[PDB]
DNA sequence: ACCGCTGCAAGGAATAGGATACTTGCGGGCTATATGGCGGCGAATACCC
DNA sequence: GGGTATTCGCCGCGTACCTCTCCTAGCCCGCAAGTATCCTATTCCTTGCAGCGGT
RNA sequence: GGAGAGGUA
């Protein structure tokens, strides 16, 4: 999902771009208890089949001089052990689940405890998963207002 | 490697295993924390949440 | 090639050699051609109607370019030197046509004085009044005299009232340019648009290419500027180069045949065509120089102007100067070497003296004797033998 | 992946030598040159322009200084195209009619052969010989010009680093001119002042290094700024565009339709020949040739002459023309990738266009504006904001304090790196001066010539932590080099043992280099070099080497002795350990003086 | 009977790489802005007359 | 201008103890680019003698 | 020394 989000990456000039084929986790260099003793991550190397095109310059937009492909490594990702723990530095750590605001749109009202009036002020948040929030609210004098972030 | 190692190594919800039982670890892997990034905090939480 | 000829002929004569400083800007550009060069440009066009001799070098693009309609040149220009045989009331009525007011104590623009023998003027261009003191249908003084104190700062030989641009910049010309815009082009609401820019009066970069809209008259092909007895001298070729440039102009025109921001005049309006160019070319007698043999007819003369032999130096041979050392021995005529630079002369001066050759620097090619080694300092590029009179030039490039 | 990083080398220390040369210079009186009003007035008649008063201000600042007995080291830095050369020629002329061997150093060949023409056109009426040395001169030519240097038949010599091969013993220097001084490091600058301390120095650039700018602001060296551009030269319209062949093609057509010539910067010697043909289909109408520092050292002669004789429009080129070649016909630079260039380099690149009445366009081809790095960006609007005639010293001052001037008594002329105090520089210099003038002891470099070549590729010196006092470090160096007995080497040894405790490795190796130097001079050994693969010894004409036992060595170990020349003996030994190498030469020369005769 | 002529040995000159310097920039290796508090109080405007 | 009303911004928000892990960019060294120098090496002009043919 | 998390009363 993340690689199809980001890749393919174009260039600014647009004479070439880097695309993605597949990924494959390497075999861990140590297993769980040896990583536990030594004091190091229980980690898998990530080996990705990246693919770079080359277009032709004088030829118009979309032509191919050449294209190359290889398995290239990026980053050690820790693997979860057989139970649910991550061995990160010889200390077994657990990533506890979070319980957060589901992105969407949420209507709400501060129940009449503002503006010294007893008038309720409905508001609406557009909560993105990743991006800038959006707020609408009523003035006490019935004016619709917006604010970003 | 930095953006993985920081989160798995030292994050706000990457916590140390309570491992003085079987029960303690199995109730720690099932924990539902409302804290963290994108969530509330311990001293700024009302009576209602 | 013009540049080359400009100092080639400067090597080979004494006569006044001068170019046409054309727009260094490209046809339908978006730039300015550096105003002062234009101030040099029109000066040439002031003298093109009246010189009795003189060498003017123009390339084909200049002849392709159109010009000002010359009534502006006679009207808004007071470039005037000491040899301007002109009376008193003639400048009176000419500056009346320019619109000047008669004040004997000139303080304001558009003013002049004319009493007895003295003429003064205060221009529309600068902040300086000028005493003229015309004598017997001629001019004799150019006194930079004070605006109030009437005392001369400097006596000048030639006054230079050239307005800053090709076109008149006055508001009537602005309205005329607006009128011709609404005639040919269209008006759109944009502050950056040049129609509204000249409505604000400002002068954009490529303003010269919307030239004729400032005159409401067709631009001359500049040959009306010509004297009666010029002589056209073909150099290179015409029936390729002119058409080639015509192709370049139309290519740029249709290339920038877009953008209602700065729409562009048809090139027939702002330029000749090759057809009408060759139509005006039969109005003047012409000399066509080609490096080939014309066989035989009247008004041809083939001049024996043969190429030099294999003249080259090399350190591979035991004595490097063999070609010259044997070519001079078999040589009957004078030999002029024509070194380019002065110290380069001694670059040959310690070089031919190695083979006991001491060529003396002369000035005029007519000074050549029957048998002698002489040299010039100039801008030749390739030597040749004048077998008509056994003359010879052996340039620098004849040695490398 | 073949980077192979993390090495270390500190084979020489520089602060001692620079203190020595400055203390030698301040000690020796300079030369009150003689001025001629009238014979130099006829030389003034020769110059076919009229001076700006700022050029004249530079001229009389130079002349009234150089006719004095003090130390003249003047910055005549102005901006590009401001006639900076002719003031240098005027100083040279006035010096050379005192017959005082003006030396001129340029950071390239190209300046030397153009300035050869420039000077030679200038001095066409005077009995003065002007010569140029380079790799373009034949070696046979080099041998005899360096000879007539020693007889002083050449009065004016210009050259590359080929002049600073240190075998060039001049007859009588009185003036040094450095053109485009912003090269050379420091060593190549002060190598010539080493041999002559009391010589006069004229320093020309357009963009100085920050180090000499700071030292100009220190009062140590004089400054003449030049403003007032001499002519109808405008300002090269800087254009910073993302790379587009259409923009390129219209620029080239603009220049060729103007008839002028094209500078095309590529700065990539491998790929520039491909750059030629890919430019060739883009502009088939042009005339293009290829120029860089890697033809067969004769092609570029044709190329430069043909370009100067307008035989082709476009020159694709590297930074070998960054030095300031005039050729006033061209007016268009195409900088293909301006990103990897310093601002001084950029001002130079703008510097070669213009030089004339004609307007010169400049084209700064860059990558995409986000794609350009922020260093390259802020450099680009730095050069774009400041396009003004006479803006060079402003740009040089901006270069300063952004990079920081290098240390005042060492190399690496740009970079802050926490230098020593300028007041400390004064105090250390004067202490060096009066301590040196005390007993009038000969210099370092004087005892390099008398000393036999005893370089053994060793880090062997007095390190900074061992003695931070550079002044008495130089004093110890002078005493050590002056030592003519091994016993006084020994009292120097116990002296430093007393004064600073334990002796480090470079110091004790310096001691034993002096030891072997002693017996090398004593027997007559003249040149003794060593390395990993062995080393080579050169004797005298009167050696204390046994010839019969020398042949005996050659036939007991042909793998370890080869006479290749009269006294030129190569030994081949796998000399990996430096201490065993020291004892190798030590014990060997001990057996050799056992065979002393 | 040898003179004249070309072919290869020789021999050097050059030129072609390989190292040694000097300048800029860059990268790595160490090593020297996030959005979920609330109430109180008081100063500082908003508006209205 | 003056008077009241709304609005913004700062002030606070329990004590004591125990356990654990984790706290970085920069800079300058050496690569790239360029420029110049110094070599061996091998290639390349160049010529003399050796020998082979001709009247 | 400072953050981050968890814990006891
Ligand atoms: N007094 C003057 N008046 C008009 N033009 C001048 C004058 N002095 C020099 N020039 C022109 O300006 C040009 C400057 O070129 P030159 O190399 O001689 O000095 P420079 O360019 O300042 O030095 P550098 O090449 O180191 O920048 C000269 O070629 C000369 O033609
Ligand atoms: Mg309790």
């Amino acid at each position: 999902a993340a690689f199809r989000s980001v890749f393919p990456i174009q260039s600014y000039s647009g004479n070439s771009e880097l695309q993605y084929v597949s990924y494959r986790l390497g075999e861990p260099v140590f297993d769980v208890q040896e990583c536990q003793i030594r004091g190091v991550t229980y980690s898998a190397p990530l080996r990705v089949k990246l693919r770079l095109v080359i277009y032709e310059r004088e030829a118009p937009e979309g032509t191919v001089k050449d294209i190359k492909e290889q398995e290239v490594y990026m980053g050690e990702i820790p693997l979860m052990t057989d139970n649910g723990t991550f061995v990160i530095n010889g200390t077994e750590r657990v990533i506890v689940s979070q319980l957060h605001r589901s992105p969407g749109v949420f209507f709400d009202s501060d129940k009449g405890k503002t503006h010294s009036s007893g008038k309720v002020l409905y508001n609406a948040r557009i909560i993105p998963y990743r991006g800038s929030w959006l707020d609408f609210e009523f003035d006490p004098k019935d004016n619709l207002f917006v604010r970003i972030d | 490697s930095a953006a993985v190692k920081e989160f798995f190594g030292s994050s706000q919800l990457s916590q140390f295993m309570d491992q003085n039982n079987p029960l303690s670890e199995i109730t720690h892997k099932r924990r539902i924390s409302a804290l963290g990034p994108g969530g509330l905090t311990r001293e700024r939480a009302g009576f209602e949440v | 090639n013009a540049l080359r000829l400009h100092d080639e002929i400067s090597q080979f004569t004494d006569q006044m050699v001068m170019n046409l400083a054309d727009w260094e800007t490209l046809p339908y550009d978006s730039f300015s051609p550096h105003q002062d060069i234009i101030s040099s440009r029109l000066s040439t066009l002031y003298q093109l109607p009246t010189m009795q001799r003189g060498v003017l070098i123009v390339p084909v693009n200049t002849l392709m370019q159109r010009v000002c309609p010359h009534s502006f040149l006679h009207g808004h220009a007071l470039v005037m030197k000491k040899g301007q045989r002109l009376s008193r009331d003639a400048l009176r009525t000419q500056l009346d046509s320019a619109g000047y007011r008669h004040v004997d104590q000139v303080m304001e623009h558009g003013e002049y004085a004319t009493r007895g023998a003295l003429l003064d003027l205060f221009p529309m261009g600068s902040e300086l009044p000028y005493r003229l003191d015309f004598f017997d249908d001629e001019i004799d003084s150019l006194r930079v005299f004070d605006v109030d104190s009437q005392r001369t700062l400097e006596e000048v030989e030639a006054i230079n009232l050239l307005p800053a641009h090709e076109f008149p910049t006055d508001k009537a010309a602005i309205e005329l340019f607006r009128s011709q815009w609404r005639d040919t082009f269209e008006v759109k609401r944009d502050p950056e648009h040049i129609y509204q820019q000249v409505s604000k009066g400002t002068l954009p970069a490529g303003i010269e290419y919307w030239q004729p809209l400032f005159f409401s008259e067709p631009l001359p092909p500049l040959f009306s500027y010509f004297p009666a007895n010029t002589l056209l001298v073909n150099t290179g070729d015409l029936e390729t180069s002119a058409e080639r440039f015509q192709a370049d102009t139309l290519a740029r025109f249709e290339n920038r045949g877009v953008d209602p921001m700065r729409p562009l005049l048809p090139p027939q309006s702002l330029w000749l065509r090759v057809d009408e160019l060759f139509s005006e070319l039969k109005n003047w007698p012409r000399v066509q120089l080609k490096t080939e043999h014309l066989p035989t007819k009247a008004a041809n003369a083939n001049l024996g102007f043969q190429k030099l032999p294999d003249l080259a130096v090399q350190a591979q041979q035991k004595a490097p100067l063999d070609a010259l050392r044997k070519f001079l021995e078999t040589f009957d005529g004078p030999v002029v070497f024509s070194v380019e630079s002065e110290g380069r002369r001694e670059a040959l001066g310690e070089l031919l003296a190695r083979i006991k050759i001491a060529p003396q620097r002369i000035m005029r090619l007519d000074e050549a004797s029957d048998r002698g080694r002489y040299l010039m300092i100039g801008a030749a590029e390739h030597g040749f033998v004048d077998t008509v009179r056994n003359l010879a030039l052996i340039c620098e490039s004849d040695l490398l | 992946s073949r980077a192979r990083q993390k090495a270390a080398e500190k084979v020489r220390d520089v602060a001692a030598e620079l203190l020595d040369i400055y203390a030698q210079r301040a000690a020796k009186e300079g030369f009150a040159f003689k001025h001629d009003r009238e014979q130099y007035q006829l030389f003034c008649d020769s110059f076919p322009f009229e001076t700006t008063p700022d050029q004249a201000q530079a001229i009389n600042a130079v002349l009234s200084d150089m006719c004095q007995p003090l130390a003249m080291d003047r910055l005549v830095c102005g901006d590009v195209g401001f006639g900076k050369t002719e003031v240098a020629m005027r100083a040279a002329f006035l010096a050379v009619d005192n017959h005082k061997q003006v030396a001129v150093l340029v950071p390239t060949t190209l300046l030397a052969q153009q300035h050869y023409d420039n000077f030679r056109d200038r001095f066409a009426n005077w009995p003065v010989r002007i010569e140029m040395i380079s790799r373009f001169r034949s070696a046979k030519e080099q041998t005899q010009i360096l000879a007539e240097v020693a007889e002083g038949k050449i009065d004016i010599l210009i050259g590359t680093h080929k002049l600073l091969q240190s075998d060039v013993k001049f007859k009588d220097l009185g003036l040094l001119i450095v053109d485009e001084e912003h090269r050379f490091g420091v060593r190549h600058k002060e190598r010539i002042k080493a041999m002559r301390a009391n010589v006069d120095i004229l320093t020309l650039t357009a963009t100085p290094i920050p180090r000499t700018l700071n030292m100009a602001m220190s009062g140590m060296r004089d400054l003449s700024i030049i403003a007032t551009p001499p002519a109808r030269r405008l300002a090269v319209k800087t254009f910073v565009r993302e790379y587009d062949s259409m923009v390129v093609r219209e620029a080239i057509l603009r220049e060729i339709l103007r008839g002028g010539q094209v500078y095309y910067l590529y700065n990539d010697v491998e790929n520039i020949q491909k750059a030629a043909e890919r430019l060739a289909e883009l502009v088939p109408e042009a005339r293009i040739a290829i120029g860089h520092g890697q033809m067969r050292e004769r092609e570029l002669e044709r190329v430069m002459n043909d370009f100067h004789h307008q035989r082709f429009n476009v020159l694709v080129c590297t930074t070998i023309i960054e030095t300031g070649i005039d050729i006033p016909t061209a007016n268009t630079i195409i900088i293909e990738r301006a990103d990897h260039f310093g601002l001084a380099q950029l001002h130079q690149l703008r510097g070669r266009v213009g030089r004339s009445h004609h307007q010169a366009y400049a084209w700064l081809l860059t990558p995409h504006p986000k794609a350009m790095t922020t260093d390259a960006q802020k450099r680009l609007e730095a050069i774009a904001s400041l396009e003004d005639l006479g803006a060079g010293f402003a740009l040089a001052t901006h270069d300063l304090e952004i990079r920081g001037a290098g240390e005042l008594l060492g190399e690496e002329q740009s970079g802050s790196m926490e230098t020593i105090g300028f007041s400390l520089y004064m105090e250390l210099l004067e202490n060096a001066v009066d301590a040196l003038k005390a007993g009038r002891e000969p210099s370092l470099e004087d005892l390099t010539s008398q000393q036999t070549e005893v370089e053994l590729r060793m880090p062997s010196l007095l390190p900074d932590d061992f003695i931070p006092d550079v002044n008495t470090r130089l004093s110890f160096y002078k005493r050590i080099a002056s030592a003519k007995t091994e016993n006084e080497l020994e009292e120097i040894k116990v002296e430093l043992i007393d004064r600073f405790g334990l002796l480090p490795d470079p110091a004790r190796t310096l001691l034993d280099i002096a030891r072997l130097r002693q017996q090398a001079q004593k027997l007559g050994i003249r040149k003794l070099e060593g390395n990993e693969k062995g080393g080579v010894i050169e004797f005298a004409e009167k050696n204390h080497v046994n010839p019969a036992w020398l042949i005996g060595l050659l036939q007991k170990q042909p793998q370890h002795y080869r006479l290749d020349g009269p006294t030129r003996l190569k030994f081949i030994q796998d000399l990996s350990e430096r201490k065993t190498r020291i004892e190798w030469v030590r014990q060997f020369m001990r057996e050799l003086e056992e065979n002393a005769i």
